DNA sequence: TCCTCATGCATATGCATGAGGA
DNA sequence: TCCTCATGCATATGCATGAGG
């Protein structure tokens, strides 16, 4: 509940849960710029899920790779 | 276009930074001096040291 | 499902390696249950730990 | 399997990078260019354990003449431009 | 899937850029 | 005229694949 203890916990389930719809770093960065308008690049996802950005860069990312997750999680769902 | 350090120059670049995390515009370019690297390719290096310490894991 | 090799488990697969660089399917299973991991996972390190080993610089 | 081989792979791994560098080419450049050359892709890993011999000695001498048509070809279109 | 052999996807990161504030 | 900060190109490599013995 601390917040930093939030981002690490998203970051730690965004990668297990990026593997498991099968989607590498990359393709992570260029959906949500098709989708969000700012693609990313492969080596910005990959600092993230290992927390090697500011906590305040940390924070700006969350909000976007948590709405790419909903979608991507629901491609099967109608 | 990249330049690259050997290993033991960053071993020395390394120790020069647990010494002064923040090193003046002269200091630099002596540490430069001491070692041989461009004096613009250590005031990088200092920058990324110190992003680097200014994140949440490293 | 990605498999990552534990720092430690990787210094315990080199010395292994140092000690017998060719293990049967048999022995690989025992390493692999004493290591509670998938067989194949050690079977393919063995044989990249092989060939990175035939490399002119390893 | 002669030392003067070995020797021959080295001093052209050295030269290779160099002139790749010089030449202003990525690592993925070249493995896109000789798809087009040769018919025949490949990877900026492959490059890249070719110039620093991360290879064993029957796959650095058989991927040796395709990366150095490669660089003639090059060599002579940047003296031309 | 047991080996060698040639090769690469995916990832981690060293070095860098540039916009923006002292 | 150096810093901070967000960000990435380029490269190295861990684990893997597949063709073939
Ligand atoms: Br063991």
């Amino acid at each position: 509940p601390s917040d930093l203890e939030e981002l690490e916990q998203f970051a730690r389930t965004f990668k297990q849960r990026r593997i498991k719809l099968g989607f590498t770093q990359g393709d992570v960065g260029l959906a949500m710029g098709k989708l969000y308008g700012n693609d990313f690049s492969q080596t910005t996802i990959s600092r993230f899920e290992a927390l090697n950005l500011s906590f305040k860069n940390m924070c700006k990312l969350k909000p976007l790779l948590e709405k790419w997750l909903n979608d991507a999680e629901t491609m099967s769902v109608d | 276009k990249r330049t690259s350090i050997e290993t033991n120059v960053r071993f020395a670049l390394e120790k020069s930074f647990l010494a002064n995390q923040k090193p003046t515009s002269e200091e630099i370019l002596l540490i430069a001096e001491q070692l041989h690297m461009e004096k613009e390719v250590i005031r990088v290096w200092f920058c990324n040291r110190r992003q680097k310490e200014k994140r949440i894991n490293p």
